[PDB]
């Protein structure tokens, strides 16, 4: 049975609402375990307290960089990076959740939240799972981003973990 | 700085 797990999202500190995902551990166990330890903190570091640092409204979410805050940093369970596991799912559209990367084999703990089709990303990025519940929390974090990504308030994980 | 993933 896929993992499921979830983020409560805040603006500037204020809840603004819960997302969950389902992780697709029969076709990429390794990369969504990554993101299901990083959820749950189970390690002793992951995603509790990081933010999405980059958001392009009709693009795409991104988060996951809980060292650097900025898109320059994060880490995997396995090692600063691991390989790209498989390319076997697509950018199918909004919701998918695929790995962000510095090129090939460059895997650690950023992430987006697609917000549209973004088939280019194929076999370039790792697709692992999609949004479940809380589509509508992810569209409204796209009213806090730019054409550049800078966000306007600050978007946070305020808690996440296993459901 | 081009982080990615990259628009179209």
């Amino acid at each position: 049975v896929n993992p499921t797990v979830f983020f409560d999202i805040a603006v500037d500190g204020e809840p603004l609402g819960r997302v969950s995902f389902e992780l697709f551990a029969d076709k990429v166990p390794k990369t969504a375990e990554n993101f299901r330890a990083l959820s749950t903190g189970e390690k002793g570091f992951g995603y509790k307290g990081s933010c999405f640092h980059r958001i392009i409204p009709g693009f795409m979410c991104q988060g996951g960089d809980f060292t650097r805050h900025n898109g320059t940093g994060g880490k995997s369970i396995y090692g600063e990076k691991f390989e790209d596991e498989n390319f076997i799912l697509k950018h199918t559209g909004p919701g998918i959740l695929s790995m962000a990367n510095a090129g090939p084999n460059t895997n650690g703990s950023q992430f987006f939240i697609c917000t549209a089709k973004t088939e280019w990303l194929d076999g370039k990025h790792v697709v692992f799972g999609k949004v479940k519940e809380g589509m509508n929390i992810v569209e409204a974090m796209e009213r806090f981003g730019s054409r550049n990504g800078k966000t306007s308030k600050k978007i946070t994980i305020a808690d996440c973990g296993q459901l | 700085p081009r982080p990615r993933p990259r628009p179209r």
